[PDB]
């Protein structure tokens, strides 16, 4: 539908994303990924963090999300490395990320924080070559509260690849998010998005 | 406040005034006598690599411009166009061979000259100065040994012998290894904390480790572990700590050389740094061989600190008072293989970073230490760094500089806070010295 | 699904409402849900309060928001009120509200106020012992602008309970909100969440 | 549903767009919108304008967004105008706006800007006598950050009419914002809502 | 700003510059000369009742520990590690035997002594001397029937003295009625006002309950309604004003027990209060057992207010000249009914706590006056306090205090500011009590 | 810093020093001697044509109502009440006879008298002084021809004389064309620039409009266009520069009646324009009908600036060094058609208001440029401002003021910082007087 010789601005990656959205439409297909999102969302927001790895994540996840740095946009000849990863996860990374919230003696969880997360513009497709996988696209706005009065709200647009996994638990394999901000003013990005 | 006579830091650095970390007005005097007299990190060679790579660096509150230049030198300049103000590069890092402002045009090459003006001929004819309207170059830019720095003031000590008695501890990892490379884009953060809170805690503080990073140490599956919850206190000759005329200094645990890295790198790494040790045995000696795979902790004063071995590179850049934006980037030796670079680079982001799972750890404590710094009733209160002190030596036959024989204590702090203090109460370098002409000495009492 | 023995962090109370949302799904109640919390923040975005009690507020009420203290995770000998209530009304102190905000004197709302608000995360479950009630929960960012230059936003989940009435005419029978943010930084917390 | 004598405090305009959507709901026409308005915010914030102007921009459109002066809620003798218009566009000044966003020498496009848009609370309705025509109403709160730390959230509710056009590309027609916060605190409102 | 000369407040309290609510020097100098001079409520003995029982509050901008120590008496200490400033509790309220810092894990006890450090023995050896690194204590803490208060200044009067005059008032409720206890947890809400806006509003302002509360006495469905919108005013004889030597004051309303609750609670607090008035007639005499169920709207100087009968209370935390953060406690009776007990606490709240709709009225009010102190052509103009003026008394037969025989008037303020002028232009408690020697005269000019 | 003898601005305007965009001990300073000493804009007639008609103004940082008497007349006071200080509208505009204040209930006319305080009689008695409780009023209102100005200093020159040299530049457009009207609400956005960094732009700045509006002049489909990217230099003889005594100024491009206009309204717009200027070429000479229709830039000084033909008005309203509140409104001739007034109304809001794709080009230069200002290392840089120095006249016969004969240049930014520096080191307007008595002899120099 797009073409990046005339939309200067589009990047080559998204306009491959939306080719996936806009040609085979399933309604239920959408719902089905509006409430496996918004049942992840729910876990998280009351800290489940065990529940979640065990229902919602794959034992095959990549979890990432990267930090781009600012380059002019007329760029060319720079070629060195474009991004770090604040999050470049495997299952197990997961898990020693889930066993710290969970510590007894990590300090900075006491008093209980408080999370609420807003899940939006739900997409979803399957995958044309793995019927295993359907893609799912979402944006979330992340809002963590403590201590009284510190309040950071983080906002980014997901991609994810989700896979039928067994006994209708669908499990997130892959999780991609560019996140918008490239300096964070919210002291940390210590949270799942 | 008159910052001849205050003293904002007791002597022997035994204690400083709490309010060091919350007072505007010595943040402002700070980039008089600390960001604008002393060397700052800027830069590593890998990042800017070909003529025309360029990169902007903060500077204290000032944003630079840094470009290799068509004969393999480096310099670097303001980033502010010379005409009205406007800040001329709004990227990151990028390839170019001038810098064209967006708002009247004049364009500026990588050297800092001013090359074209728009419409000169018609507008200024000959009247335009172009020689003297070049940008504003920083005066002094040097390398340690691909890690470039820079410092406003032509006065400094060269930066060798600015780094003074640490130099000989990082060369083993910095140099004899073959060379190090740093690892970008940085991470980049702000924490609502003084710059001195982080960069007093790299470059002494190893009393916070069981305690503050109880949860990564046990979660975590690293090699410094054991001490999760301070279960266990290191064993007898389990490190030392050190400090320096001009401030920088650092902690040493020996062998570390897995460092904060989870269990899945730790064989591999052991692996690569005990069998270099080994080639390095016969070139540098066994003691700085074991440095070299050894874990140091350290900040180049003012505001670069330092994990070596656990990989991470960071700069603390001061906003104001109770806020510096935090920069991380990981370092790795350019003879390893590529995969465990990537590898490595990504568990120091996954420890260290932005979502830094042991950083986060320190956020409390960093922050709300500073914030206490402006509160009526600890403005005049101590901070106390007496751990260790009277069992301080110098000049050593075998480790140089203000040496602390034991891992855990604050030897580090006292080196940091003295030079601070002689800065702070100096107006220029020649003052500083006159007030420094005694280091070792007022560092080592009791002892 | 949770066992809070393992999962740490998460109360009895939030493991419990997991539980009612996971089993049964109808995907039409989701959608019955959807409007309905739709419709009722379109009256409240418009400032319709009479309009929001009549059509949309049921006369067994509960409207309740409370503000937890912040005590240890750890906590377990201090046992004094956990929590004030900001909001704790029944239909008729819900009446005395909306009359304050119509009132002509109330000089606060000239300039008039302008609210717009966010719903998301839409869950939907009847309960197992009342078919009158159907427990929905939902998210809320609700954006409170006024006097040129002041803007609060305020971010809440909520539980609530909602019965058939009658007519079709479904109405809140009670709301819950444990309000994220300990000290508040919006001036006030006078808006209906 | 709406008396605006009793609610004192709601506008007529206000209350003939709730009629408009309290009535005859279709549960389809909901979910297509929701499609719709996704997939539009999927355009905007991979910043591809040519291919929004071109698959979701009707040619008859008006693309209008108001500031509304701060007056008496008991004003009735002043009669000046109300409100400037922050946009009020129609294809040609879109088309202006989008080849400015497109232009190499838009020095304020480097670093290329990231957008992130969460669109929630739509409502659909048919048109009574233009039955090529369907009103659709949704909320839209957009984050736009740009050079490092420049952050910028934007708040509000839309009111547009779309037409059917042709091969199921529905377009719009009419967008109608009353931006509620009169003096803007994101430096400009150089956003597409 | 010389503070010695400068008139702020101009003779017998008549008028104040508006500078007062906006200027940021004079408010670094109300930490001093205010906060860190007099007397701040802290908690009641109902909400740390056991030994080990704490909560946090804030006196000024610092923030202080205060504990129940095993002999039942209570201490208060700033929540600061001795160490390197960290701030030790995290939490609003507990029951513990001592706090650990979070950063290297030394612990204080409950009395705010050092009791354990890590790794003492191997790391500071004999040489830590911890009787010396207790926490930063409190000075003076006193209770006023249960009610705590907190003083740095050692040299201050006692609490009973401190509130002069104002405590016979206070004494039929807090005294005769068989006690208070004090509801938790408070409401907790950030104005962008000055402190001193609703402490002024509270200890003598009926004047704008007419109008500002217009909406909120015709909504509300209590018993001091027909005011609403001015559309009556008070009987002849309704109340009178009363204020001290050390800045508390308050109106008295009389007979309005039911306070600003609506009509759902106003028969049985009616029936309440009547019902102890005349069992108090026999104790206490029949105008003081009146004033016990009479409405008292008081602050206790500086930054402490309360509507007795309503049971509001509040703190009015400073956090900077255009920034409060308030504090809403509920009051009550402790021989009420528990049900009823805790339906008064929550109708407290509906109408004063972070969604009161009475305290949104005042919203605009406190916030644009506190603002306006700043507009460059409002700072030297003068805010009016001269209501009244010339009719109050001084040593009468039945009320004692400086008193206005009348429900409104601006006593009540002119007191306030009498004694906020004298802190402000002292440098010490003696110095006060000379600027105070004649401050009964100075308020009672023209009468 | 001493205003008196600090060098701010160098001898002829030639450079300033950059702090001047980001010191807040100058702002406060500039708040008393550039905001409460010269005209500030208000409003326009056709804003409040009726009596009791009233808008809300910001002047400097204080806000001031501004209502139409019964007389005809315009009054303006500030928007504080008498009582306790509390803000007294709250609205931008509307139509009433008096204002009540919503604390305390106080009503003050449209005349600015205190006419009415709720139960006087019972409460004040005879006490209160109302005549001496009108509102604090601005000392100066005038208006040039229907545009109204306010100043708080009674000694400020008339505003005809204070417009100097550039009153005779307006007066085309503004008294020959049969007058002009404001099209309000105005858009109203924050920016994080100072606000002379708008100001210089708008009354001296064509040297940027190629560069900065490369994309709007080549999108925007205009008639001043073919610049886009610096493709083309302007005609000689294309305009000319302005500047005058008391810091007003501007640049003239000849006949450019369309303006920032797109391609759409071109053709209407130059055959309205024309027409007028062939009518007028009898009135007023061919000269002063050829600026009517001629493109003025302009800065009325300090912060009050125009684009006449585009129609763009605006206020940079001051809120601190890096903040300032943009009001952009239309000015349109009041003889076009209706449909034609809408139409360029909509256009100038298109091009120059909130969504203005031409005003968000110069966001990031005059953002970035003040933010430069508190920068360490640029707060002692000079700004630039010699492009055309040496050039200037003075006197000629046929354009009057300081003049510079050519469409790019420096000569009104020369002025308005000679202005400035006289009035910031001036303690009042006889001071101002006195260091302008060789204004144009200081501008001119080489010339
Ligand atoms: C290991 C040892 C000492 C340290 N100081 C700061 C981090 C860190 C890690
Ligand atoms: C009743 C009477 C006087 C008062 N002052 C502040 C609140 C209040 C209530
Ligand atoms: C045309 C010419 C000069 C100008 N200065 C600022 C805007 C502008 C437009
Ligand atoms: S400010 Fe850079 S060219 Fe003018
Ligand atoms: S700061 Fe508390 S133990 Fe070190
Ligand atoms: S502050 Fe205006 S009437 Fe009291
Ligand atoms: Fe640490
Ligand atoms: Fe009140
Ligand atoms: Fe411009």
């Amino acid at each position: 539908m797009i073409n990046i010789q005339e939309d200067k601005l589009v990047s080559a990656h998204d306009a491959e994303e939306i080719l996936r959205f806009f040609n085979c439409h399933d309604s239920a297909l959408q719902q089905e990924a509006t409430t496996l999102l918004t049942q992840e969302a729910h876990l998280l927001d009351i800290q489940a963090y065990r529940a979640w790895l065990e229902h919602c994540v794959g034992s095959e996840v990549q979890y990432q999300v990267i930090s781009r740095e600012l380059r002019a946009a007329s760029e060319r000849r720079y070629k060195l490395n474009e991004a770090m990863n604040v999050y470049n996860e495997n299952f197990q990374q997961l898990k020693v990320r889930v066993e710290h919230q969970l510590d007894p003696q990590n300090w900075g969880n006491s008093p209980k924080l408080r999370f609420t997360r807003f899940i939006t513009n739900v997409q979803a497709a399957m995958d044309v070559n793995d019927k295993e996988l359907l893609h799912i696209r979402s944006n979330v706005i992340l809002h963590r509260a403590r201590r009284g009065n510190q309040v950071d709200v983080f906002y980014a647009a997901r991609e994810d690849k989700w896979k039928r996994g067994e006994g209708g638990v669908r499990k997130l394999v892959q999780r991609f998010v560019d996140y918008p901000e490239r300096i964070l003013q919210t002291h940390n990005l210590m949270v799942f998005l | 406040m008159n910052y001849n006579n205050k003293i904002l830091v007791s002597e022997s650095g035994l204690s400083q005034k709490h309010l060091i970390h919350g007072d505007e007005e010595l943040f402002q005097h700070e980039l008089k006598t600390i960001f604008a007299r002393n060397w700052l990190f800027l830069t590593h060679d890998s990042l800017i690599p070909a003529p025309g790579d360029y990169v902007t660096a903060k500077m204290g509150i000032d944003e630079v411009i840094v470009s290799r230049q068509n004969d393999g030198s480096i310099r670097a300049f303001l980033n502010v166009c010379r005409h009205r103000g406007k800040t001329l590069v709004s990227v990151e890092a990028g390839n170019a061979k001038g810098f064209v402002c967006s708002y009247h045009g004049w364009g500026f090459g990588s050297n800092g000259e001013l090359q074209s003006v728009p419409f000169e001929k018609d507008l200024y004819g000959e009247s335009l100065n172009k020689k003297c309207l070049g940008l504003k170059e920083v005066a002094r830019v040097e390398s340690f040994h691909g890690f470039i720095y820079g410092c406003f003031d032509q006065e400094a000590p060269p930066l060798m012998d600015y780094l003074g008695d640490a130099a000989w501890y990082l060369e083993p990892m910095f140099k004899h290894s073959g060379g190090l490379e740093l690892v970008g884009p940085p991470g980049k953060v702000v924490i609502k904390a003084n710059w001195k809170a982080p960069a007093e805690n790299f470059v002494g503080d190893a009393y916070h480790v069981g305690w503050t990073h109880a949860s990564s140490l046990r979660s975590g599956e690293s090699i410094f572990s054991s001490l999760a919850g301070n279960a266990a206190l290191p064993p007898e000759g389990a490190g030392l700590q050190m400090t320096s005329k001009y401030g920088s200094g650092m902690g040493v645990l020996w062998d570390g050389y897995s460092g904060v890295h989870s269990a899945d790198l730790v064989p591999e790494l052991m692996a690569f740094g005990g069998a270099k040790q080994e080639r390095l045995n016969k070139e540098i000696g066994d003691v700085r061989a074991r440095i070299y795979r050894s874990h140091l902790n350290c900040t180049v004063f003012p505001n670069n600190s330092m994990l070596t071995c656990s990989g991470v590179f960071k700069v603390w850049n001061p906003i104001d008072a109770n806020t510096t934006e935090v920069w991380t980037y990981a370092i790795v030796e350019k003879d390893m293989p590529e995969d465990l670079k990537r590898r490595l680079a990504d568990s120091v982001q996954r420890t260290f970073g932005p979502a830094g799972f042991w950083e986060s750890d320190d956020n409390d404590n960093m922050e709300t230490a500073s914030q206490n710094g402006k509160k009526y009733q600890s403005r005049d209160s101590d901070l106390l760094s007496n751990l260790g002190f009277g069992e301080d030596v110098y000049g050593d036959a075998v480790y140089p500089g203000v040496v602390g024989k034991s891992a855990i204590g604050e030897t580090s702090y006292r080196g940091f806070y003295r030079a601070y203090q002689a800065h702070v109460s100096s107006s220029n370098w020649a003052e500083f010295e006159h007030a420094s002409s005694t280091w070792h000495t007022e560092l080592t009492k009791t002892t």
